[PDB]
């Protein structure tokens, strides 16, 4: 429940949006209107690097900027633990929502787990290595190609004096399983009464 | 067990713990002695009508004093009734045999 | 129209044009992810424990919605990230009297997009500016509320694309870059460098025309080549549907989730289409019964939007594997087949970013100008007929040449362009004359 | 990919039996105790309360089958159209068969799949070169046919594009066409003549 700007006409007690959620209340006692809003903001995405290898994870907020995901998720009412992720030293921020829990590396890689925007997490050795087993989750720019230098020139060509016979394999589906379905033993299938 | 990865989770981290209620502020309760309680009720035929504004419907009232061999509701719960407020409510009242 | 067929008479092309048209392709749509329990029952713990019992249909929507999303990354990484070395842009746009500065990025400019793809960003409205939103920006007045709000406030979500429009403009400059200095030979191996003259004239040879044919016209070539890129920018400024199916694409998806948040409106046969109202009404047997029918509504709603999804992106799969195979065989290459790439016959091709598809510029030859000759299957010279090679006999008003077919250009008959098979006799429609011997 | 369809058919096959615990809305996902419990008009009810949700879900099944099912027979036309092509055939396509240019190709079987085995040739060990459009020789300039005209450290040759062999400059290697003056870069060169 937070104050509101809506406008009411003078004896109505509520307001509701197309899909019928309740937008907004007026209070009986002092009259104000009051906006109702969902509980859950928006979606969550818990990025890990697989429960075999670790325990760690991120947290992206779609739609928040980093500085109010703590209001968003209502942070006071969470566990600790959740608070967490509400605020830290690893925040970062992209054009896919506020990402938590992961530091952020210059260098730029292959992509490994696709966050969005151009950008990619993974689970690398941290730079510092200070402990120098450590892993960490490592959210970067994702790097399009090779960067390769073509000189045009009117007048010069290139070319091969050599070459090499490579072999290449290519898998293709061709089919899939075939099913059968014997619909009266699914839906009552010892069942005289059911089946009738 | 998760394979690595990013995952759309629903939401579990956060739930209500308190309740906040909000009734108009109406002092006097329903005049319940006077309409159940009363020297004379009309006919079938010649029924009656009496709108009821501006009051508390405390049906608790009645137990010591009033039986009600039928209470039949059915728009609503009975159980519901003391949680609801109406924007408005009419009494017809009559007589019939059993 | 009328085409007068006739025996010993043929029409040959005296010139020629060079034609550049433009086709349009999808290659994604919009990522979308629904959060069930916030779509049916969304703020009600009893609703959610209902559900609970109803089944595990939210998990399979759910992993069929993602399946969607990765399907659409795959399908951009698809059709433009199919060259392994980034070119650079090279800083002289003018190879051999070509200009190429509207098809790559201006480094004056603060857009990385070259000129043309900023017209295309321009053309479509939408491009999923609407979908995104703010946190706190829904709270307002009754004018402030709109549909996109509504799809928030229910668990529909639309999630941004992996690649951004900077690095799909980087891979379609890395691909202009690369034909004009390349040509077709980074497509496969390493890139090979050539002079773009001797490009166009190893096209030319690919079509059929000789080389002399682009060299000695080069700088008509060249003109044409430069006026049908400013035809197709004039094109695009001023109003026109040629990016109609982009945006029909867009619509599409945008009407689909207005219509899933308009169904929650809709009763089942309920009491009342809003959940709290049979909540706060009725006892919680009866509350149950009205609420599981409310819930068997909304999911076979979900349900049916699903569906129509998966359809959906059968199509737009379909559309950027056409666009992949287009940029492999008429970008990366010259193409023989025919109305693959162009019209006319394909020269070769650009790619252009455009918002959630590409656009490929096909360059083609289209011959023009035809004159009327009489010709003759073979020539009888003493007693052997001769044939020619790579070539038409064609009789000018005077004496009898060769030339090829797509241009014309007529040639003395000498014993190098003709083939000597077989006697005059079985030839139907041969005709005498001197063969010329060089020696 | 084949282990994919695989995962993805045995998946939708255990959801669809997973859904018979579901209960939609009735008083027991099972069967036979509401047929034990209740009298045939109430039991009924129960009974078409669990008819329409399990029909519901085999439906959804099948629905998710015949779109897989049209996946899997575009795969299938394109294997079709690459054994047709890439097999029993040499293909022109550029990247339809192999990356390089394509040689040959072979087919083995794999479980629900075929695997293509494609031969190409890709060119290696490229070497800088000066060229020229055209070499004036007389009054008349001459275009190479089937190749470039390509300067070596000492001497002009022609050689073919893909593979450098190195030619000397004959009538028979080039043809002649129009005059030196249009050409741009034409350069002057004897041209050998055999005879
Ligand atoms: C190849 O394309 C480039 C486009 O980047 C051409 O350069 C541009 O040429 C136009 C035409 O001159 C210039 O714009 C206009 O010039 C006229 C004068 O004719 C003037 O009245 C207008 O107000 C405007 O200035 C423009 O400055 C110039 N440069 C750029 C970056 O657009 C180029 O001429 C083309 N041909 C080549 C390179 O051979
Ligand atoms: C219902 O209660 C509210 C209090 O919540 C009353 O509002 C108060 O009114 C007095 C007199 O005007 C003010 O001094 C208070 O500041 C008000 N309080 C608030 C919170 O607004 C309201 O008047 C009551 N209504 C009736 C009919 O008794
Ligand atoms: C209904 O109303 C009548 C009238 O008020 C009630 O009769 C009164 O009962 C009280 C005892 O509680 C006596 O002291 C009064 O003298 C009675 N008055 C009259 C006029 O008879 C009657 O008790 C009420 N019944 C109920 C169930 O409330
Ligand atoms: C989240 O941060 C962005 C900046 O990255 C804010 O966007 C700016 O908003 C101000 C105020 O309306 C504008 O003047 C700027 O032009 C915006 N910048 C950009 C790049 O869009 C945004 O308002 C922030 N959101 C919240 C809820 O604080
Ligand atoms: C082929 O057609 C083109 C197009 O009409 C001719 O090019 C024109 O040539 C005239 C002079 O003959 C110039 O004044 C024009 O400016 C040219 N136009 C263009 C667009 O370049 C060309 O001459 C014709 N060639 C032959 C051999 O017929
Ligand atoms: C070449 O000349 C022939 C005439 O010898 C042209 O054929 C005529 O074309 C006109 C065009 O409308 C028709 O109306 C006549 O019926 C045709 N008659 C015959 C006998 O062919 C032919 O069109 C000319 N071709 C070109 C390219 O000009
Ligand atoms: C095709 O026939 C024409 C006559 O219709 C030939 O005419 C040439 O005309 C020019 C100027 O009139 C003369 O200078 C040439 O000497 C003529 N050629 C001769 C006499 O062989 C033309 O040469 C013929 N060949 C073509 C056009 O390739
Ligand atoms: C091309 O067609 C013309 C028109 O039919 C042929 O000319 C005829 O030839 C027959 C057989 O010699 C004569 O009987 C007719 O009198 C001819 N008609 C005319 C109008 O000349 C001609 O023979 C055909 N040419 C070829 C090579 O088949
Ligand atoms: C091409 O020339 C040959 C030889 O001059 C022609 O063959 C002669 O045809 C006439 C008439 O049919 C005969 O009387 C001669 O006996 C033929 N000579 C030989 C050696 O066959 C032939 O007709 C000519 N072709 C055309 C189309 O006129
Ligand atoms: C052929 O020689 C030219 C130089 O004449 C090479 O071009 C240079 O390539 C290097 C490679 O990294 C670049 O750093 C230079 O900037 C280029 N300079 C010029 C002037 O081109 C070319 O790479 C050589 N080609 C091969 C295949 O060795
Ligand atoms: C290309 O130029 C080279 C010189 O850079 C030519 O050199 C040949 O070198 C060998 C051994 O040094 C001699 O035996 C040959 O006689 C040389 N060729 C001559 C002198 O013509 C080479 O021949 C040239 N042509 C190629 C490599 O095809
Ligand atoms: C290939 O490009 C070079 C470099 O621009 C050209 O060399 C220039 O030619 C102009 C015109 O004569 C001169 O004014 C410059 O001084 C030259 N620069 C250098 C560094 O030599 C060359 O002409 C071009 N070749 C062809 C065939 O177009
Ligand atoms: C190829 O050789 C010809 C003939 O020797 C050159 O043409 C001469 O060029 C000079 C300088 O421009 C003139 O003074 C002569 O009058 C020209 N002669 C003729 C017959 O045109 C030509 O320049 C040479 N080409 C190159 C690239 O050096
Ligand atoms: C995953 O667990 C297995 C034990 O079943 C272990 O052998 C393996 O090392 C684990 N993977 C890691 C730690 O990356």
């Amino acid at each position: 429940l937070t104050p509101s700007s809506k406008r009411f006409q003078p004896f109505q007690q509520f307001g509701r949006d197309v899909s019928d959620f309740t937008d907004s209340v007026r209070d009986p006692k002092t009259s104000e209107i009051l906006d109702i809003s969902p509980c859950s903001f928006g979606g969550v995405s818990v990025i890990t690097p697989g429960t075999n290898t670790s325990s760690e994870v991120a947290v992206l907020y779609q739609d928040v900027n980093c500085t109010d995901v703590p209001v968003a998720i209502h942070a006071d009412q969470l566990t600790p633990s959740w608070r967490v992720y509400s605020t830290g030293n690893n925040v970062f921020q992209t054009q896919a929502g506020c990402l938590i829990g992961a530091e952020h590396v210059d260098t730029s890689y292959e992509c490994d787990i696709p966050i969005g925007a151009g950008i990619c997490a993974s689970y690398h050795t941290v730079s510092s290595l200070r402990s120098t087993s450590q892993k960490s989750i490592v959210a970067y720019t994702m790097s399009l190609g090779a960067d390769s230098s073509i000189a045009y020139s009117n007048n010069t060509i290139a070319i091969p004096t050599n070459f090499s016979i490579s072999i290449t394999t290519e898998v293709m589906p061709v089919s899939m399983a075939k099913t059968s379905v014997d619909c009266n033993m699914y839906i009552c299938g010892d069942s005289t009464e059911c089946a009738n | 067990e998760i394979d690595k990865g990013i995952y759309q989770t629903s939401n579990f981290r956060v739930a209500p713990s308190k309740e906040v209620v909000r009734f108009p502020n109406i002092t006097n309760l329903c005049p319940f002695g006077e309409v159940f309680n009363a020297t004379t009720f009309p006919s079938v035929y010649a029924w009656e009508r009496k709108r009821i504004s501006n009051c508390v419907a405390d049906y608790s009232v009645l137990y010591n004093s009033t039986s009600f061999s039928t209470f039949k509701c059915y728009g609503v719960s009975a159980t519901k009734l003391n949680d609801l407020c109406f924007s408005n409510v009419y009494a017809d009242s009559f007589v019939v045999k059993g | 129209s009328s085409i007068a067929y006739s025996n010993n008479t043929i029409a040959i092309p005296t010139n020629f044009s060079i034609s550049i048209t433009t086709e349009v392709m999808p290659v994604s749509m919009a990522k979308t992810s629904v959060d069930c329990n916030m779509y049916i029952c969304g703020d009600s713990t009893e609703c959610a424990n209902l559900l609970l019992q109803y089944g595990s249909f939210c998990t399979q929507l759910n992993r069929a919605l993602s399946g969607i999303a990765v399907e659409q990354d795959r399908n951009t990484r698809e059709v433009f990230a199919q060259v392994k070395q980034m070119y650079k842009t090279p800083t002289l746009k003018d190879f051999g009297g070509f200009n190429f500065s509207q098809i790559l990025p201006d480094p004056l400019k603060p857009t990385k997009r070259s000129f043309i793809e900023d017209l295309l960003f321009n053309k479509v409205t939408l491009a999923d500016a609407g979908f995104m939103k703010q946190y706190g920006e829904c709270l307002g007045d009754i004018n402030a509320r709109d549909l996109i709000c509504a799809q928030k406030f229910n668990g529909l979500t639309v999630l941004p694309p992996l690649l951004t429009d900077d690095m799909i403009a980087a891979y379609t400059a890395a691909l202009v870059s690369g034909t004009a200095t390349a040509g077709w030979t980074f497509g496969a191996g390493a890139a090979l460098q050539i002079p773009f003259a001797m490009q166009m004239a190893y096209r030319f040879n690919g079509i059929g025309v000789t080389q002399n044919v682009l060299y000695e016209n080069q700088k008509q070539i060249a003109n044409q080549f430069n006026k049908a890129i400013s035809q197709i920018q004039e094109s695009l400024t001023t109003t026109s549907t040629a990016l109609g199916k982009l945006q029909d694409v867009v619509n599409q998806n945008a009407q689909a989730l207005n219509t899933l948040v308009k169904q929650l409106s809709s009763n089942f046969g309920a009491i009342s289409s809003v959940l709290n109202d049979i909540l706060s009404r009725l006892d919680p047997p009866e509350a149950e019964v009205q609420i599981d029918r409310l819930i068997t509504g909304r999911l076979q709603s979900l349900q049916t939007y699903v569906t129509q999804q998966l359809i959906r992106a059968a199509e737009i799969r379909a559309s950027a594997n056409l666009a992949a195979t287009k940029m492999s065989e008429c970008v990366l290459g010259q193409s023989k087949r025919v109305d693959f790439c162009g019209k006319g016959y394909h020269l070769m091709s650009f790619p252009q970013a455009a918002p959630h598809g590409v656009v490929f510029l096909h360059v083609t030859y289209v011959p023009s100008q035809e004159r009327n000759f009489t010709t003759a299957p073979a020539i009888c010279h003493e007693g052997k007929a001769y044939f020619p090679r790579e070539g038409v006999f064609v009789f000018n008003g005077t004496s009898w040449f060769i030339t090829q077919r797509n241009f014309f250009s007529p040639q003395i008959i000498t014993t190098d362009n003709t083939f000597v098979s077989g006697s005059c006799d079985v030839v139907i429609g041969i005709i005498n004359n001197t063969v010329y011997d060089p020696l």
